[PDB]
């Protein structure tokens, strides 16, 4: 009747409402995977360039320090997309048993 | 009801930093300690404003001790709005309680 | 459809302010940063040591050590992520008028992404509460 | 009575807990500052090395540094112990008092 | 429930007080009823007490050290083989965990008169010197325990008493009045 | 029985949270203590003259030589500097641990006992 | 939805938007008055003062600090009325989007 | 300097107010007692401080901190008779801060003892 019409109404909302949710959730792990890139690989990196460890600033030079922000930037990229679809998921499942109680 | 919690925010606001004195209370001591402590074997500084004041002991001394003083003079301003906010939600309570009840 | 101008209604105006906010994390690390450019252009110094003043060095917390600093010309920047480079007054100058702009961005984006998360929903809620 | 019984299994369980997540990551600290010695000796020699305690990078030698930093290693090297050395009591001390519990349950 | 009839003295002291359940096993026979008596508190030095747990390795060290002299007090007790073992108050969890590592219970903060029932149930004494113990102090002779469901309750029977017997009235009412008007009148004759 | 158990329960789990949040964050607060006496550690270890990268702001730090090693901070009073002895300072980059961990500590059992006291609502509010 | 409306909460996002910038900095050049008074509290000129930049105090006379402190103060002040009459103008447009919202 | 809650005196909002008016008072009970060390007086008579409206510790500490030796409560009466019986005349202010209204002692010792 008009509680299964209210479930995929929610799943798909969920789903639409969810666009926001992972629409702010992914973002500022991208953002600050960039910045850093953005910051060194535009700056000249031509001399010597630090390994950044808190208690041992290492020196080294660009072909060490360089290509560590961008394997590791893709690779955490395609993992984050998972816990939100999950959440997303888990979201579409957990408020598919919410509407379900009160009729 | 929020009469109930109404005046506790503007209490515990007064009471907040309060607090935070009664450590820098505690700590006021201990200035005074490493003031005593300190004979000027390494520079004394009241840190008052974003400018760095070079300071002295007996700059500082009468300063501490009027610190440590006024450190616990910001108890006596919540003290006075202690017994307001907790005082006057008091009363508040059954006020609007029994009206949403009624 | 009295489905379509509600939730037109709703949303539209609920993300109009989302859609500020988020504008309102463009600016905020603009200040951030931007204080950075003054602690770097006094203490930016040619003809003499870069910061050639006196000091207590902030070695932690608790902790600062008198002395007079003055070093080369140079400022090691922090990009973030692990990465440090070495960087002369100018480089500091400019890289770090970078920090401002690229994470006046960062969270902007999320802006245009609200502004057709506004659009968008209403859409997909009216046809598939026509779907209702 | 089981409530101090029910009281040591609460703050014994509790107690155990924290030997588990940092034991690892003082392996990590331990292979790290091996590595950021490793990280330096990777650049045979150079004096913008830098090995600090803080904020402040204080100018160091590598090779003092190579020393303290393995010493670093040796630092988080040994926590690992320690805490497996509180990972082995505590998991058999919140125990104790839930075998009693149980047996005077089963009596 | 039960009935004045069926209402009959076992030995020593019948425990129902502390006993609205099984919390010394369910029968036992052979295995000696043993009552710990304070003095049960750990040691964290020898016969001293240094700081306690704080941090990490305190857990461990502090909470060993008070475990020994503890289970150096609770081997004492599994050496004259009990099974169930009535501590009363001042008992460790450290006391009873090796107690429980013999197998043997160890029934904690029960009462003293109650113990002193038990006292007189196996007729055992209270032990004087908790650090070094005998049979000869708690669980005396073969002694019993016999925890029995009659009408409601599981009632613990300590008995075969040492000690000259020892014999506690049996009071079985159909309620508790037909058990009460008995016991009033038996409050005579235990009198005279 | 089981409404004002179930209106009852709602503090009690702030009084965890109130108990359970304080606690973890004092330790932040003892990092620098080790932290600012570790920094005079190794201050002490090399000598006078090395180069200190210090942070001049946020995404830069700025150089510097290092004239001073016995003169350090102690942040003590309520917003007041003192610069300490080496062995001063550390005295109370050590001695400030001390004092906070007593604070700090106290609030474990304290955490258990309002969840015991919670969880001793939740048995009733079910029971 | 409602165009004023939208425009509305629009237009009221960017009042509260315009008056953020204007409040935070009178407390700094605030501070800068009661750092300009700390410096005058104790020490006023009987030794040097320092100033606190980054890591590094410079050292000079009582009154190059509070120069630099009432400098950034009508700096910072310039900076409050910048988006002063910028809610000025904002509001005046959000009053005819509370006035063409009933009216239409 | 004035009271409001205390000898600092306490506006009760947010906690940089009170924290600047010390800059009013702290310099105040530093300059009143400056004034006091100005003329100069080596013993103070100062009766009790509830003869008193009241007396900021925050003076008096860096009052006996620019080393005046001073009695404070002490009876007013006893001041009286101090007034008169060693002459030393009634000093409600610091224009009445002067040699004559401060008196001159031979010598002023406390003794614990005997």
């Amino acid at each position: 009747s008009a509680e299964q019409v209210i479930a995929g109404f929610n799943r798909l909302r969920q789903e639409q409402r969810g666009l926001a949710s992972k629409a702010a959730e992914l973002e500022m792990e991208l953002n600050e995977h960039s910045l850093v890139i953005d910051t060194l690989k535009e700056v000249d990196e031509t001399r010597k360039c630090y390994r950044m460890v808190g208690g041992v600033l290492v020196e080294r030079t660009v072909k060490e320090v360089l290509p560590a922000l961008e394997n590791n930037k893709e690779q955490i990229q395609k993992i984050i997309e998972t816990l939100t679809q999950q959440l997303q998921a888990k979201g579409k499942e957990l408020n598919e048993f919410r509407e379900k109680h009160n009729i | 009801v929020e009469k109930y919690q109404q005046l506790q925010k503007d209490l515990s606001k007064s009471m907040s930093g309060r607090q935070k004195l009664e450590a820098q209370l505690t700590e006021n001591n201990i200035v005074k300690e490493e003031l005593a402590l300190l004979d000027g074997s390494n520079v004394v500084f009241k840190l008052l404003g974003p400018v760095l004041v070079k300071q002295e002991l007996g700059e500082a001394r009468a300063t501490v001790g009027k610190r440590l003083d006024y450190i616990t003079a910001e108890i006596k301003r919540y003290e006075s709005q202690l017994r307001d906010l907790e005082r006057q939600s008091e009363q508040q309570r059954e006020t609007l309680a029994q009206l949403q009840q009624e | 459809v009295l489905k379509k101008l509600d939730e037109q209604y709703q949303k539209y105006k609920f993300m109009e302010l989302n859609l500020a906010q988020k504008k309102r994390r463009l600016k905020g690390q603009i200040p951030e940063i931007k204080q950075t450019l003054e602690i770097l252009k006094y203490m930016q110094k040619k003809k003499e040591s870069t910061n050639s003043m006196e000091t207590r060095f902030l070695l932690a917390d608790n902790l600062y050590c008198k002395a007079s600093v003055p070093p080369t010309d140079k400022m090691c920047l922090w990009l973030g992520a692990n990465v440090m480079l070495e960087y002369d007054i100018d480089e500091a100058q400019a890289l770090l008028e970078k920090n401002l702009s690229t994470a006046t961005k960062n969270l902007d984006s999320l802006e245009e992404d609200l502004d057709f998360l506004r659009d968008q929903f209403t859409t997909t809620e009216v046809n598939m509460a026509r779907v209702y | 009575a089981f409530t101090e019984l029910q009281a040591k299994v609460i703050d014994t369980q509790q107690k155990v807990k924290l030997a588990d997540i940092q034991i690892e990551q003082l392996n990590r600290t331990k292979k790290h500052a091996h590595l950021t010695d490793t990280e330096i000796m990777t650049l045979v020699d150079e004096t913008n090395m830098y090995e600090g305690v803080g904020r402040m990078f204080i100018l160091q030698s590598k090779e003092a540094i190579h020393s303290q930093l393995l010493e670093k290693q040796k630092i988080a090297e040994e926590k690992i112990k320690e805490l497996e050395q509180k990972k082995s009591y505590l998991e058999r001390s919140v125990k104790e008092a839930e075998d009693n519990i149980r047996e005077m349950l089963m009596a | 429930g039960g009935i004045i009839e069926d209402s009959c003295v076992l030995r020593g002291v019948m425990i129902n007080k502390d006993v609205t359940h099984p919390r010394m096993r369910r029968y036992i026979k052979n295995p000696r009823i043993v009552l710990l008596d304070s003095s049960l508190e750990y040691k964290k030095g020898e016969s001293q007490t240094d700081i306690e747990i704080t941090r990490e390795e305190d857990f461990t060290r502090i909470l060993q050290m008070e475990e020994e002299y503890i289970q150096q007090l609770c081997e004492d007790i599994i050496q004259l083989k009990p099974d169930v073992v009535i501590t009363e108050k001042g008992i460790s969890d450290l006391a009873q965990h090796y107690l429980m590592r013999a197998n043997i219970t160890a029934i904690r903060r029960v009462r003293k008169t109650d113990n002193n029932r038990i006292a007189r149930a196996c007729g055992a004494r209270i032990v004087s010197r908790p650090e070094e113990l005998r049979e000869d102090d708690v669980g005396t002779g073969a002694g019993l325990l016999e925890i029995k469901k009659i009408g409601d309750e599981y009632f613990t029977f300590i008995t075969d008493c040492k000690d000259p017997k020892a014999c506690t009235i049996l009071l079985r009412g159909a309620s508790k009045e037909i058990l009460s008007e008995v016991e009033r009148n038996l409050q005579d004759a235990m009198q005279v | 029985n089981l409404p004002q158990l179930e209106m009852l329960k709602n503090q009690l789990d702030q009084e965890v949270e109130f108990l359970s949040t304080s606690i973890a964050q004092l330790k932040v607060v003892q990092t620098k203590y080790v932290e600012a006496k570790d920094c005079l550690n190794v201050l002490n270890k090399s000598n006078e003259g090395k180069e200190l990268l210090v942070p001049l702001t946020s995404s830069m730090y700025v150089p510097g030589k290092l004239h001073d090693v016995e003169h350090v901070l102690i942040d003590v009073g309520t917003g007041y500097y003192v610069e300490k002895t080496a062995e001063d300072a550390k005295d109370f980059f050590k001695r400030k641990i001390d004092f906070l961990t007593k604070q700090m500590e106290k609030i474990q059992p304290a955490l258990q006992e309002k969840h015991a006291m919670k969880q001793a609502v939740m048995e009733m509010m079910s029971q | 939805d409602q165009q004023k409306i939208n425009k509305f909460a629009r237009n009221t996002s960017r009042i509260t938007e315009l008056k953020e910038e204007i409040e935070v900095k009178k407390k700094q050049l605030q501070n800068l008055e009661d750092a300009c008074d700390d410096i005058m509290l104790a020490d006023d000129d009987c030794l040097m003062i320092p100033y606190q930049i980054g890591d590094v105090f410079i050292s000079h006379s009582q009154e190059e600090t509070q120069e630099m402190l009432e400098e950034a103060k009508k700096n910072l002040q310039e900076e409050i009325d910048a988006l002063e009459s910028r809610v000025e103008s904002i509001q005046r447009v959000l009053a005819d989007l509370k006035v063409q919202l009933y009216a239409k | 300097a004035p009271k409001t809650d205390m000898d600092n005196q306490i506006v009760v909002s947010d906690y940089a107010q009170m924290d600047r008016v010390l800059r009013e008072e702290r310099a105040y009970i530093l300059n009143l007692v400056k004034q006091i060390k100005k003329t100069g007086c080596n013993v103070l008579l100062i009766q009790k401080s509830i003869l008193r409206d009241a007396l900021s510790d925050l003076a008096l500490h860096f009052l006996n901190k620019m080393k005046i030796m001073v009695i404070k409560d002490i009876e007013r009466e006893d001041i009286e008779f101090i007034c008169k019986t060693i002459g030393t005349k009634p000093v409600a202010h610091i224009d009445q801060f002067t040699a004559d209204m401060l008196g001159s002692a031979e010598l002023a010792e406390e003794v614990n003892l005997n």
